RNA sequence: AGACCCACUCCCCGGCGCCGGGGGGCCCAAGUCCUUCUGAUCGAGGCCCAGCCCGUGGACGGUGUGAGGCCGGUAGCGGCCCCCGGCGCGCCGGGCCCGGGUCUUCCCGGAGUCGGGUUGCUUGGGAAUGCAGCCCAAAGCGGGUGGUAAACUCCAUCUAAGGCUAAAUACCGGCACGAGACCGAUAGUCAACAAGUACCGUAAGGGAAAGUUGAAAAGAACUUUGAAGAGAGAGUUCAAGAGGGCGUGAAACCGUUAAGAGGUAAACGGGUGGGGUCCGCGCAGUCCGCCCGGAGGAUUCAACCCGGCGGCGCGGUCCGGCCGUGCCGGCGGGGCGGAUCUCCCGCUCCCGUCGGCGGGGGACCGCCCCCCGGCCGGCGACCGGCCGCCGCCGGGCGCAUUUC
RNA sequence: CGGCUACCCACCCGACCCGUCUUGAAACACGGACCAAGGAGUCUAACACGUGCGCGAGUCGGGGGCUACGAAAGCCGCCGUGGCGCAAUGAAGGUGAAGGCCGGCGCCGGCCGAGGUGGGAUCCCGAGGCCUUCCAGUCCGCCGAGGGCGCACC
RNA sequence: GACGAGUAGGAGGGCCGCUGCGGUGAGCCUUGAAGCCUAGGGCGCGGGCCCGGGUGGAGCCGCCGCAGGUGCAGAUCUUGG
């Protein structure tokens, strides 16, 4: 609110908090990003490196659906399915392993980052990382690819 | 003054329910109701439930 | 009211997912807390001699 | 409180509609309450003032129990003039003093063919209202 | 706290009736005047016509 | 509780009144009639009160019981004392000290009772 | 279109005529009750043991203040009257005697148009997104599109150059409305008033200032000097200290009266002195407790009896209830959720059956509600009945070396 | 009789007219006869930082829908579509975040398992001691040589 | 216990001031509100505020929060005198 702003305590001071030698003029340094190459060179090089110039190829008609591929990690892999699935699989004596369809959850690619608990799984995903697959194989499990 | 001043403010629903829950809880404390100023001295009990 | 805002151990039956906000402190009686043997025993001697 | 969205509650609009009301609305606005005998007889609480009604004065400097007949109804000033409610001017000529119908109680109605049917309609409406109540 | 009292129900005549229901846990929710004031301040602006 | 209610009442109650660099509390059971956590008459489980009687003589002492904390109608018991000043002071002093009923403000109650007693007598 | 099978008649108007959603009109509750101010009350007190009356009506406005009940209205799935409307029936005239599946045979498309070259504008469209001018200017298993120009080669998707169509959508013009954390006559539209008026410019155009008598004009009869403006009386009003641009009436400015001062322009800060204005209702000067002494007056103290109230861990461990944001047991009766498993029904392929999907049901687990039993804690956010102690109040006995 | 203060006068000392620009203003620098009213860092959007509140690897109904003040308020959850965050890097094709030990023939089975050092607020242990006559003596605490597991953070 | 200067500039406290809104004072008020004047009594360092006297006739304020078209000595400032 304007009650608590600084302008309420600036009344009585001639310059209104803007200086007496250099008055608060309209646009002493140009409009917007003016003179980035000329008189704002130091600021645009000390704080915006790479700002000037092009790089890379140009993709004219880019559609995000083609490149849409959310990823999940093995630490969160068990979080997708309910707790009772994991506890029953751990208690299970016949060696049956739960099947985790990460696609139904909404992740296409599985990346292996965290520690995977010692428990057989069947991860049914769309893509797999090399380390993710070898962790699943090492802990004991299967990887199923779906389209 | 322009018509498109930000008249309306939105609040999170969790704290919306927080406030009314606190209001109801405070409504059962005789000190906080007399502090509000309602004449409640001879009321049989503050959580006034009727048939 | 209990079905609206839920109990401490029972969530609200009419809201999608809501429960009463937990207290930051339970025993709010500060005087009773201070005037207990457990705290008073582990205290230093007072110094009320104004110099 | 009022719930009809087509009826104003604004002070300015109500004042404008009152001070610019046409004469046929001025007649209904300038209505005086009936006496206790009249209301217990015709079952009507109030009626618009007319030219030839015997009325009293309830509030003001000229209030009392004396009974006087109206002489004219100056609806432009929201004022009626009575038979003997008057004061002298500087030159000595007597001119009547305007009295609002709100502070006037009708003692005897100058009932006519139209006046009787108005009273019967008002009595009928309030009787069916009371019957609907219970 | 943790207790849950038993609030009686009064009839129309004034005297207490035999019906007696427990106090809902909402009435023991934390009292936060800061949150109530914040919510009231922000929500009272939503029924404001522009000028 | 008590501190929980005080943190709300300390600056929001209708009895609160601030002017001329001073603040007071007009709650019905406030000895010394000043806003403080010690003398508040609504946020404490046990409370005393000294008021003039209905007649121009005597003093009515109001005490808050233990059971009906949430029942304001029966929460207070009013006892009327109509006797000499010394006896009235002794009665109130015994009532607070020997019952251990909020002994923090027994002297304030005695001061208020004495002030009411001297005010009730005819003024020269 | 032909053949073979199945297959329906009630579709549609419009003329006439009988039935149960709007546009306006007229209306509907309750104090002018008793005292009391006032100039007037709508101000203030009371209206019982019907805590004045009504209230589905305590919005608003007016009425000589500030009114739920004086009036209009207000609430109402409240009432009456007139006009018209979308429905649900009847006849009447005609209009059409119309449909689906299988098989056989034929047909099927919009040209100065697309497209290509160039130029110009536009777009984010970048070897040219869209549009237009000029030139060339077609094809039909063809043409267009498939965001990098081109050639070849398989694909995917539509059918351009003909047309119609409510709905959701925009509204600072217009009609009638409602509202506002807005403005309150130098503000707010330029304009609250005879305002786009007066007024200026040849013209296009420019464009103001300007609200408040009083409740009611009751607008000052009449006398007196003067020609009159205008005074002096008188009178109206509570009030002319409201007298026709008249509510309130500041400052700059001016006159008069009173006080003081005055040849270094006036004026200013510190320090005093003098004079005025009023203030201290001052001018024999505060009392407040305890004790001593003297004059007094009480229905009088302490201690006991009865009744009531309250507090207290009383009772180390009285009895009974309630809760746990504590737990345990359950040959208990349930709701929620589960990505924990597993008899019935519906659907599709095959000859009532073997092999599939969806739904329902059952079991299992987690949480929660209720009932029973057993412990822990609390009742100081949440107590009841006895007993014990203490305090207080009332009524007695108390009788003056006590008490006031 | 008292009243510093607010009215006037007299005297002693001090005392250049304000604002603004300027290194330098009382300036022969500019604005200023006096008075009244109006009058100038507001609003929208974006970002960053810090602080308050709710929830928390989740969070948000802002759009839509269901039910005088109220054009409010409540609810949706199989309306979380979507934004932000939970993963970065490369122009792109893409890739995408500990390992060690043991036995057999680079591969198989089992075990340990998600860094180290220096400084690190706090916490844990305790060589003894904190006296009422003196000795042995226990329990509840308190201080403490020294030794540790070390928050955050560098 | 120590310290106290200050332009531009920054921050904090305002029981300093104005207008309106939500609550609150069984608030004030025709037995006289706002406004205005006052050689009156004062308080607060100060922003300013409370009482006394005169006109006024109809509205007004304190506290807790919210919001701003919120404070003038100037700008050859605008309007009016
Ligand atoms: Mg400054
Ligand atoms: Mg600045
Ligand atoms: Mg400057
Ligand atoms: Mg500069
Ligand atoms: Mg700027
Ligand atoms: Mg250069
Ligand atoms: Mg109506
Ligand atoms: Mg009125
Ligand atoms: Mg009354
Ligand atoms: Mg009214
Ligand atoms: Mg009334
Ligand atoms: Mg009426
Ligand atoms: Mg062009
Ligand atoms: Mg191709
Ligand atoms: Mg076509
Ligand atoms: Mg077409
Ligand atoms: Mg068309
Ligand atoms: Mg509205
Ligand atoms: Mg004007
Ligand atoms: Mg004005
Ligand atoms: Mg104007
Ligand atoms: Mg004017
Ligand atoms: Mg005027
Ligand atoms: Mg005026
Ligand atoms: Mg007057
Ligand atoms: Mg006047
Ligand atoms: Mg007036
Ligand atoms: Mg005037
Ligand atoms: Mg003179
Ligand atoms: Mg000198
Ligand atoms: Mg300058
Ligand atoms: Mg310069
Ligand atoms: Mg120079
Ligand atoms: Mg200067
Ligand atoms: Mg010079
Ligand atoms: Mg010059
Ligand atoms: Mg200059
Ligand atoms: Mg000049
Ligand atoms: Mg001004
Ligand atoms: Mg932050
Ligand atoms: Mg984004
Ligand atoms: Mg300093
Ligand atoms: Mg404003
Ligand atoms: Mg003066
Ligand atoms: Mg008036
Ligand atoms: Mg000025």
């Amino acid at each position: 609110p304007s009650r608590l702003r600084k302008t309420r305590k600036l009344r009585g001071h001639v310059s209104h908090g803007h200086g007496r030698i250099g008055k608060h003029r309209k646009h002493p340094g140009g409009r917007g990003n003016a003179g980035g190459m000329h008189h704002h060179r130091i600021n645009f090089d000390k704080y915006h490196p790479g700002y000037f110039g092009k790089v890379g190829m140009r993709h004219y008609h880019l559609k995000r659906n083609q490149s849409f591929c959310p990823t999940v990690n093995l630490d969160k892999l068990w979080t997708l399915v309910s707790e009772q699935t994991r506890v029953n699989a751990a208690k299970n004596k016949t060696g049956a392993a739960p099947i985790i369809d990460v696609v139904r959850s909404g992740y296409y690619k599985v990346l292996g980052k965290g520690k995977l608990p010692k428990q057989p799984v069947i991860v049914k995903a769309k893509f797999f990382s090399r380390r993710a697959e070898e962790k699943i194989k090492g802990v004991g499990g299967a990887c199923v690819l779906v389209a | 003054t322009k018509t498109w001043r930000r008249w309306h403010r939105r609040v999170n629903t969790t704290q919306k329910r927080y406030a009314i829950c606190s209001a109801l809880a405070a409504s059962a404390l005789p000190a906080l109701v007399m502090s509000k100023g309602h004449r409640i001295e001879e009321v049989p009990e503050l959580p006034l439930v009727v048939e | 009211l209990d079905d609206l805002y839920g109990t401490w151990r029972k969530a609200a039956s009419l809201k999608s997912n809501y429960n009463l906000p937990m207290h930051k402190m339970l025993n709010t009686d500060l005087s009773r807390i201070l005037k207990s043997p457990e705290i008073q025993r582990a205290l230093r001697a007072p110094r009320k001699k104004i110099h | 409180m009022k719930f009809n969205p087509f009826v104003t509650s604004d002070r300015s609009k109500n004042r404008k509609r009152h001070f610019n009301a046409p004469s046929h609305i001025r007649r209904k606005i300038m209505s005086s309450p009936l006496s206790k005998e009249l209301r217990q007889k015709y079952n009507v609480r109030s009626m618009p003032i007319r030219k030839d009604d015997e009325v009293q004065v309830v509030r003001g400097h000229y209030k009392g129990q004396q009974i006087g007949k109206v002489v004219q109804v100056y609806r432009k000033k929201y004022v009626i003039y009575i038979e003997r409610v008057q004061r002298e001017k500087a030159n000595g000529t007597t001119v009547h003093v305007g009295i609002h119908p709100s502070k006037v109680v009708i003692t005897r109605l100058k009932l006519d063919k139209d006046r009787k049917k108005i009273l019967e309609r008002k009595a009928k409406s309030r009787q069916v209202g009371k019957e609907k109540g219970k | 706290a943790c207790a849950r009292p038993l609030i009686s129900v009064y009839s129309e005549k004034g005297e207490s009736s035999g019906k007696n229901v427990t106090l809902p846990a909402v009435f023991k929710a934390p009292i936060r005047p800061d949150i109530v004031n914040f919510v009231h301040t922000n929500l009272r602006k939503n029924n404001r016509q522009p000028y | 509780s008590a501190h929980l209610q005080w943190m709300v009442v300390r600056n929001c109650s209708s009895f609160l009144i601030k002017r001329n660099k001073q603040t007071y509390s007009t709650e019905p059971n406030n000895l010394k009639a000043r806003n403080s956590f010690r003398y508040n008459g609504l946020i404490h489980r046990k409370t005393v009160g000294v008021e003039p009687a209905a007649d121009g003589k005597g003093v009515v002492v109001v005490m808050k019981r233990r059971s009906g904390q949430r029942k304001p109608a029966t929460s207070y018991v009013r006892t009327t004392i109509n006797k000499n000043a010394r006896a009235t002071l002794s009665s109130i002093r015994h009532m607070i000290r020997k019952n251990k009923y909020h002994p923090d403000l027994r002297m304030a109650a005695i001061r208020r009772a004495s002030a009411i007693l001297r005010s009730q007598k005819p003024v020269m």
